[PDB]
């Protein structure tokens, strides 16, 4: 299990909390779903652009999942020998199928999502329409998720659309200066912050970022106001770590 | 070949600082100053930090490596270059940086250096093995997340230990 | 347990083949042992077809590569059962092909499997001087390297047939495409002296399954008859 | 396309009600860039490219290679389709794929008619192909003595350099045409030429042919 | 593939019911990664059909392997429209096919290859869409069985509303009705949410249907 929870986000929760649901809901509320004849989706689509920390969120909820975490990456599957994302994919349902109620977050799948029209994404056609045959002709799929995270929505598999596969396409903008004070805060709010904090400095400064750079900048400032000598956070190590790593 | 990387032996001391007035005290700070005031940085800040990167042109390299052996007030610790991963039989790697890292444990967190990551990094997937479990290794705070990071290469194309080493 | 090939082989093999005795009232002379040549040519296949379709007999078809095996006795059980069936059955005839890799000297003892069945080679090489005397089979024999070849089979009496093949199959390259197009849709345009004076440059094997591979690439129903596109098409893919 | 099984099979009231119907059918082409010209010159049908060419299709419309019509009725033996076509003004010493000529495709097929057509109309008689070879090498390598003799008609040459160095001696010699090469010795032939191989065309030649051959040209 | 889906419902609902067999043909099962030789593979499949007697193709979203082939392609393009050649060859070409049946399942129909688009193939044409009132309230009662609601029952307005969806994607809007409903935990569940995340939803789909 993680450490980190959904409680460290800010102006997130009317597009999480569909998700917080959709995990707390289908794991706990297994009897209510025989009253109303309900099956819970399989395939999430949390796409975004890059950097906005779709996989530290997607753990924070898989802290809450209470269940046990399982990541997996994109390229893992291009692999040297022949046959190999055929022993992954069913190494995947293998251990999802057999073991105990679990989660498995994957990420990067739009880096190996690409419709070719020889060629090596075709082998990951052949892996991947593979993984979708065993997300379309198994019913008995009702067991363990599995989370998907798209960095790019550029190409789009057209094949991704089914009661199984990746139905639930919650968009994940950039966070704006608001939501990335709003992340910077709590995730900064364990440090010494000075609190003389109006927002408005920071707020200009933090121009088209995103969220794990934000939380590059609480790092960073984290890192430099130890050797500043000022044990309080200062109020120009924002604009110093934003010009510093950026 | 593990135990023959040992190196317990009096080197190049902090004369031989290479004109950097401020890269000298970048890594200074952090190669000298964590382990003489253990308390300022935890109760000054919330840890010390982590490292520095040495690389680009080679030019007189590996003397400041001798120097942050040398420059330790208590006892030089071990140097682990690159080129011995890339041997006969394969998986060797997982025992070598495991065992090294137990021997990490059981040096009361003493400082690991490693050179030469260009020799294990950018088939190559029986490498991938090595690195990527490498990374698994660093990133992973079970020896520790707090003494020393540090590589030394000549070349920046290495991307996997360029992308995931944002994270410590 | 060309005629000169056609000729040769004609009245050297099939006459003799046809009679028995026939060995003992002509004077024995022992041309049993026919010997074809040539790397470039193709060969070796529609000159055995067209010899299982002139008589009508048992043949036996055994690529020199076929007992290279793990058991080095299982040579003498093979040729000999062969031996004895062709003998006793019918005047069958018996196909060697590449005696090259069969039939090369040795002197050391890491491959002495190939040494053994060479030993072998000797075995029956005296066993065909035994059955000198009306045997009721023939052997055939076509090879592509005569370098390293051993000066045993050489030896006259036994290989009395020396055939060659030459480089431009000029005459095999209109039968070759006379053979396929007179069942394919005929086309006025398809020329034929191009196609015959460019392998006489870059020679090759097997034409007529160039042909075939150009059908295969004029099934795409756009073109209803082959032409010369999928012609040199084809030879520049294959 | 539909108009290659109309033009294909010799449809009349087919094709001519469809044209009729759909102008643009004449000018469409198929997937490799043939048109209905192109079927119905290599079909042989005389009416249809007479009312293709009544109405005006460009004459020197090649395919992706580059194979004229004309190359498809001079190979294709109908002598009024290279009435039609050299009507029409074709191109006599159109460019092919391989850079060939009417003139080696007409004389592939033995077509005397045609070949008077085309080299009357300003064919060249020493066209040569992108491998240096003429039409006397080709109909040579098979055999076309009179259509080498009506190439003489026409004052060609007989000593053209073949891609690998060999006159149309040097294939006559070696496809054993005797009364070929004395043809062309007394009308001209070098013997003194040698190819990329060094042979002379005495040594070319078998059973003692070459002691003629010289024989021939003192003679 | 128009605006409805359910097409795997329906071939796996027969397939599912006897289908006399499970030879199911995949599109990623023509990859050959290696020189592409799949005539083998496409003969020896066909041969196995042609050996017994009674055989069901299914071919499942062959958009990925139906390109048009319009421009020129490359080695990747050529060898999957060399295996549309030996398609057209036992198909139209040499050889009869009266006994086997194949269903081809796609996603567009804009790329499915006008040339094997012939007639000679592909007979009939099934839309899978909710056309018809009846259709749609029948899929909707079906899907609605093991549903639990309040005794007022109105499914005019849910059928009315909804023009040219998703099959199995109304599923989904039900069933995320549903989860709308119980998100204030209550058992019984009014068709008010019903009809409002059905409609908000369904236009999230429109939103979507791009």
């Amino acid at each position: 299990r993680p450490t980190e929870q959904y409680s460290d986000i800010g102006g997130l929760d009317k597009q999480i909390q569909e998700l917080v649901e959709a995990i707390v809901l289908p794991m706990n509320h297994k009897e209510k779903f025989e009253n109303l004849g309900i099956q819970p989706p399989k395939g999430v689509l949390m796409y975004g652009p890059p950097g906005t920390g779709k996989t530290l969120l997607a753990r924070a909820c898989a802290a809450q999942t209470k269940a046990t975490f399982l990541k997996l990456a994109g390229p893992q599957l291009v692999q040297m020998f022949i046959g190999d994302g055929a022993k992954l994919v069913r190494d995947a349902f293998a251990l999802a199928k057999e073991k105990a109620p679990s989660i498995i977050f994957i990420d990067e799948l739009d880096a190996i999502g690409t419709k070719r029209f020889k060629a090596g994404d075709r082998e990951v056609q052949r892996t991947m329409l593979e993984l979708l045959n065993q997300l379309d002709g198994f019913q008995p799929n009702t067991q363990v998720k599995v989370i998907a995270a798209t960095n790019r929505v550029d190409i789009l598999d057209p094949a991704l659309l089914r009661s199984g596969r990746l139905d639930r396409k919650i968009e994940f903008p950039m966070p704006n200066e608001e939501a990335r004070a709003r992340i910077m805060q709590i995730h900064s709010r364990k440090m010494n912050v000075s609190p003389d904090v109006n927002y408005e400095e920071l707020a200009r400064c933090t121009d088209d970022f995103n969220g794990a750079q934000c939380k590059a900048v609480c790092v960073e400032a984290g890192m430099i106001a130890l050797r500043r000598g000022a044990t309080e956070l200062t109020h120009e190590d924002y604009m110093e770590g934003i010009l510093e790593v950026q | 070949v593990t135990m023959m990387q040992v190196e317990e032996k009096p080197d190049v001391t902090y004369s031989d600082v290479g004109g950097c007035k401020e890269q000298i005290e970048k890594l200074r700070e952090v190669v000298e100053t964590p382990l003489l005031h253990p308390e300022r940085f935890v109760n000054l800040g919330i840890e010390p930090p982590k490292g520095v990167l040495l690389f680009g042109p080679p030019g007189t390299g590996k003397t400041l490596c001798a120097r942050a052996v040398a420059n330790r007030t208590d006892a030089c610790f071990i140097r682990v270059i690159g080129s011995e991963l890339v041997q006969k039989y394969v998986g060797e790697g997982a025992r070598m940086v495991r065992e090294l890292f137990e021997m990490a444990r059981t040096k009361k967190a003493c400082l690991i250096f490693f050179d030469e990551i260009d020799a294990i990094g950018g088939g190559d997937n029986e490498v991938q093995r090595t690195m990527l479990e490498l990374i698994n290794q660093l990133d992973g705070f079970d020896p520790r997340g707090n003494i020393k990071v540090l590589m030394a290469t000549n070349r920046p194309d290495t991307l996997d230990p360029a992308l995931m080493r944002p994270g410590r | 347990p060309m005629d000169i090939q056609k000729q040769e082989v004609r009245e050297a093999v099939e006459l003799p083949l046809t009679h028995f005795e026939l060995y003992k009232q002509i004077g024995i002379d022992p041309p049993r042992g026919v010997l074809m040549y040539g790397p470039p040519g193709c060969g070796k296949t529609m000159l055995a077809k067209a010899v299982a379709h002139h008589t009508t007999a048992a043949f036996i078809r055994v690529v020199g590569s076929e007992f290279v095996q793990k058991y080095l006795g299982e040579g003498p059980r093979m040729v000999r059962d062969v031996f004895r069936l062709a003998k006793e059955n019918a005047p069958a005839i018996i196909f060697i092909d590449e005696i090259d890799a069969i039939a090369t000297k040795r002197f050391d003892a890491q491959t002495g499997a190939d040494r053994e069945v060479q030993r072998i080679l000797l075995e029956l090489l005296n066993q065909m001087d035994g059955f000198d005397q009306n045997v009721n089979v023939k052997v055939i024999m076509a090879t592509n390297r005569a370098d390293t070849l051993d000066p045993a089979l050489l030896r006259p009496g036994r290989l009395d047939r020396k055939i060659e093949f030459p480089l431009p199959d000029r005459r095999q390259k209109r039968l070759i495409f006379s053979t396929i197009t007179s069942k394919m849709n005929l086309s006025e345009e398809v020329d034929l002296e191009d196609y015959v004076a460019r392998p006489d440059k870059i020679s090759g094997a097997d034409i007529n399954s160039i042909c075939q591979e150009s059908g295969m690439l004029a099934v795409r129903e756009n073109r209803y008859i082959v032409l010369a596109k999928d012609f040199e098409k084809a030879y520049k893919t294959v | 396309l539909m108009v290659c099984n109309l033009a294909y099979s010799g449809k009349l009231e087919e094709l001519k009600e469809s044209i009729l119907a759909d102008k643009s059918l004449a000018t469409r082409t198929d997937q490799d860039s043939r048109t209905a010209l192109h079927w119905a010159c290599s079909a042989g049908h005389t009416e249809i490219v007479e009312f293709l060419l009544q109405l005006g299709v460009p004459v020197n419309d090649k395919d992706d290679a580059g194979w004229s019509p004309l190359h498809i009725a001079a190979s294709a033996g109908r002598d009024e389709i290279v009435k039609a076509l050299l009507g029409k003004g074709a191109q006599v010493n159109a460019v092919n794929q391989n850079g060939c000529t009417p003139l080696h495709y007409a004389a592939s097929k033995n077509r005397h008619e045609i070949a008077v057509m085309l080299l009357e109309g300003g064919a060249n008689p020493d066209a040569k192909d992108h491998y240096e070879a003429t039409a006397m090498h080709r109909a040579a390598a098979k055999g076309n003595l009179k259509m080498i003799h009506i190439l003489l008609y026409y004052k060609a040459s007989t000593n053209i350099q073949d891609t690998e160095g060999n006159t149309p001696l040097h294939l006559a010699c070696d496809e054993e045409r005797v009364e070929e090469a004395k043809l062309l010795v007394s009308q001209g032939a070098s013997i003194y030429i040698e190819n990329k191989e060094e042979k002379t065309p005495l040594q070319v030649a078998k059973g003692g042919l070459g002691l003629i051959l010289k024989r021939m040209v003192e003679g | 593939g128009p605006p409805g889906t359910g097409k795997t419902l329906l071939a796996r609902a027969v397939a599912s019911q006897l289908d006399c067999n499970f030879l199911k043909v995949v599109s990623s099962s023509i990859v050959d990664k290696y020189i592409g030789e799949s005539a083998r593979l496409i003969r020896e499949m066909f041969n196995y059909a042609r050996d017994h007697q009674p055989c069901i193709i299914f071919m499942d979203e062959i958009d990925a392997i139906g390109g048009r082939r319009f421009s020129e392609g490359t080695s990747a393009d050529r060898e999957i429209q060399r295996t549309l050649m030996e398609l057209l060859n036992q198909m139209d070409g040499f050889d009869t096919l009266h006994r086997v049946k194949m269903i081809m399942a796609t996603n567009r129909p804009d790329t499915l290859d006008p040339a094997l688009l012939r007639p000679g193939r592909l007979d009939r044409k099934i839309h899978i869409d909710l056309p018809n009132e009846q259709a749609r309230l029948d899929i909707l009662k079906i899907h609605a069985g093991p549903i639990t609601k309040h005794g007022e029952i109105d499914y005019e307005a849910i059928v009315k509303l909804s023009d040219g969806f998703n099959g199995a994607d109304l599923r989904n809007v039900c069933t995320e009705a549903g989860m709308f409903a119980i998100r204030a935990d209550h058992d019984f569940v009014v068709q008010e949410d019903f009809m409002k995340a059905v409609r908000k939803v369904a236009d999230s789909k429109k939103l979507e249907s791009k």
